[PDB]
C-alpha cells in the first residue's frame, strides 16, 4: 500500500 | 452554486465558525452532536475541497510528469482495497488519485456506511472507514505538497491549499483519525502549524 525509498 | 438538511446545517455551521481563526476549537465537536455525524460531515467537505484543490493543477499532474504516486522520493503509493484490487499496483499519480478518488466516492454514495435518512444510525465500522477515507486523502495533499507546489503557487492557490490542509490536519488530530506513521511525508509541514 504505502512503501519507502 | 447550491441553493435551498441537518447534516447540511452541521456543514455551513463548520464552515462559518472556521472564520474564528482558531481552527483548534473550530473542528471539535459541538454540543450534543453525534460524533459519527460530525466526522461524515467534514469527511464529505474534505473530500470535496481536496476534489478542486487537486482540480486546479490537474493539468501538470500527468503519467509523464508523475510515473508513480509520490509523497516526495521517500514515499510511494500503490493502489488496493482490495475489493476490485487486492494486491497493490504500481501505477502513476493521476490514475492512482482517480482510483482512491472513485473509491471515496463510491464510499459516500454507499448509504449503508453514509444514511443520507437523518434518523438511521451510522455503522459500527463507520470509524474504521472514516479514517481509511482521510488517510487517503491525506496522500493527495502529500502529492501536490511535494510535486506541484510550484504549480500551486503559480495559480494563485496556494492559500486555499494551505488553509484546507490547516484545517484538515486539525480535524484529524482532534478525532485521532490519522497516525503519525502516516503523516509522516508532511512530518516538517505539520509540525510548523
Ligand atoms: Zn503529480
Amino acid at each position: 500500500t504505502m512503501i519507502e525509498p | 452554486p447550491k441553493k435551498n438538511s441537518h447534516q447540511y446545517e452541521l456543514l455551513k455551521h463548520a464552515e462559518a465558525t472556521l472564520g474564528s481563526g482558531n481552527l483548534r476549537q473550530a473542528v471539535m465537536l459541538p454540543e450534543g452532536e453525534d460524533l459519527n455525524e460530525w466526522i461524515a460531515v467534514n469527511t464529505v467537505d474534505f473530500f470535496n475541497q481536496i476534489n478542486m484543490l487537486y482540480g486546479t493543477i490537474t493539468e501538470f499532474c500527468t503519467e509523464a510528469s508523475c510515473p508513480v504516486m509520490s509523497a516526495g522520493p521517500r514515499y510511494e503509493y500503490h493502489w488496493a482495497d482490495g475489493t476490485n484490487i487486492k494486491k497493490p499496483i504500481k501505477c502513476s499519480a493521476p490514475k492512482y488519485i482517480d482510483y482512491l478518488m472513485t473509491w471515496v466516492q463510491d464510499q459516500l454514495d454507499d448509504e449503508t456506511l453514509f444514511p443520507s435518512k437523518i434518523g438511521v444510525p451510522f455503522p459500527k465500522n463507520f470509524m474504521s472507514v472514516a479514517k481509511t477515507i482521510l488517510k487517503r486523502l491525506f496522500r493527495v495533499y502529500a502529492h501536490i505538497y511535494h510535486q506541484h507546489f510550484d504549480s500551486v503557487m503559480q495559480l494563485q492557490e496556494e492559500a486555499h491549499l494551505n488553509t484546507s490542509f490547516k484545517h484538515f490536519i486539525f480535524f484529524v488530530q482532534e478525532f485521532n483519525l490519522i497516525d503519525r506513521r502516516e503523516l509522516a511525508p508532511l512530518q516538517e509541514l505539520i509540525e510548523k502549524l
